């Protein structure tokens, strides 16, 4: 299947509390593997998964001095984007950055993006392409021309197509035992009488990796989202997923529904009906 | 400015059976800007020993965090996530239903 | 692996 790797950065202004708070973390799929956070002791680039524990040195200075670099590039942006929309010193601001690449069942470069966010809404992206910028509005016109001015689409691309590319594959080498493996949702049914009239069911999907997973409700094989409740698939906390689906149904009709389960990890996929 | 409340699930990594040691989350997800206040509760009384995910973010470009601690459930207690928040007139409290 | 370059806006 297909893989990526994706790097996430937040900077947090503290008006009349000093420096941003800053935090960085790196994923491969649905897995972390690095995180920088300012609040905490270290201040170094630090392992969060098992496979990653065993680059040297070497590796851990230099993606410290990078992500210190990200930390004061994105202290100026906060001065720079308050100058811009002529914001006051009393408001807490954010930035959010997001950039990766996706590679396919060759592992071969397949796309690369970079996305950046002032307040919780698009300032700039970088085109598919690769070669030229979006523009949310006027203020992101002037970084747009900044950034075209400094070739930087150019030199972002060589690390997407390049760099990023052959890191993500070394770690998917490395971390094989883990990162190459899907776990399949573990699924049942339960069955609650609501009255006489009544009840209800409820498709539990547990246990799954990655968190990518769909789980419908039909009625005689039609797709059916009236009286239905879905929660957003959530973390485990051991590094898998749940979801879970639930239908109101007339009691003695429970037979006239199906539960189907789409999922990477799955051959094909899963019906499930309630037998008593 | 955007501001958008946090969602709020409750719920045990393992299926929860007294007395055998599980888990407790407390996963806040779709909110902005990101600061915001998560504590477990047993019995009204906050749990110190929780730990917390490093903050991402989603598509949308809203904030997620899993709390999380370390607990063995019997008869008696009562668990609950509280969670505060700009967008919030009062905090909110979310109970832990078992089978959910 | 991180990008080496990022750019001021």
């Amino acid at each position: 299947g297909s893989h990526s790797m994706r790097y996430f950065f937040t900077s947090v202004s503290r008006p009349g509390r000093g420096e941003p708070r800053f935090i960085a973390v790196g994923y491969v799929d649905d897995t972390q593997f690095v995180r920088f956070d300012s609040d905490a002791a270290s201040q170094r680039m630090e392992p969060r998964a098992p496979w990653i524990e065993q680059e040297g040195p070497e590796y851990w200075d230099g993606e410290t001095r990078k992500v210190k670099a990200h930390s004061q590039t994105h202290r100026v942006d906060l001065g720079t984007l308050r100058g811009y929309y002529n914001q006051s010193e009393a408001g807490s601001h954010t930035v959010q950055r997001m950039y990766g690449c996706d590679v396919g069942s060759d592992w071969r470069f397949l796309r690369g993006y970079h996305q950046y966010a002032y307040d919780g809404k698009d300032y700039i992206a970088l085109k598919e392409d690769l070669r030229s910028w979006t523009a949310a509005d006027m203020a992101a016109q002037t970084t747009k021309h900044k950034w075209e001015a400094a070739h930087v689409a150019e030199q972002l691309r060589a690390y997407l197509e390049g760099t990023c590319v052959e890191w993500l594959r070394r770690y998917l080498e490395n971390g094989k035992e883990t990162l190459q493996r899907t776990d399949a949702p573990k699924t049942h049914m339960t069955h609650h009488a609501v009255s006489d009239h009544e009840a209800t069911l409820r498709c539990w999907a547990l246990s799954f990796y990655p968190a990518e997973i769909t789980l419908t409700w039909q009625r005689d094989g039609e797709d059916q989202t009236q009286d239905t409740e879905l929660v957003e698939t959530r973390p485990a906390g051991d590094g898998t997923f749940q979801k879970w689906a639930a239908v109101v149904v007339p009691s003695g009709q429970e037979q006239r529904y199906t539960c189907h389960v789409q999922h990477e990890g799955l051959p094909k996929p899963l019906t499930l009906r309630w037998e008593p | 400015m955007i501001q958008r409340t946090p969602k709020i699930q409750v719920y045990s990594r393992h299926p929860a059976e007294n007395g055998k040691s599980n888990f407790l989350n407390c996963y806040v997800s779709g909110f902005h800007p990101s600061d915001i206040e998560v504590d477990l509760l047993k019995n009204g009384e906050r749990i110190e020993k929780v730990e917390h995910s490093d903050l991402s973010f989603s598509k949308d470009w809203s904030f997620y965090l899993l709390y999380y601690t370390e607990f063995t459930p019997t008869e008696k207690d009562e668990y609950a996530c509280r969670v505060n928040h700009v967008t919030l007139s009062q905090p909110k409290i979310v109970k832990w239903d078992r089978d959910m | 692996l991180l990008w080496n370059g990022p750019m001021a806006v």
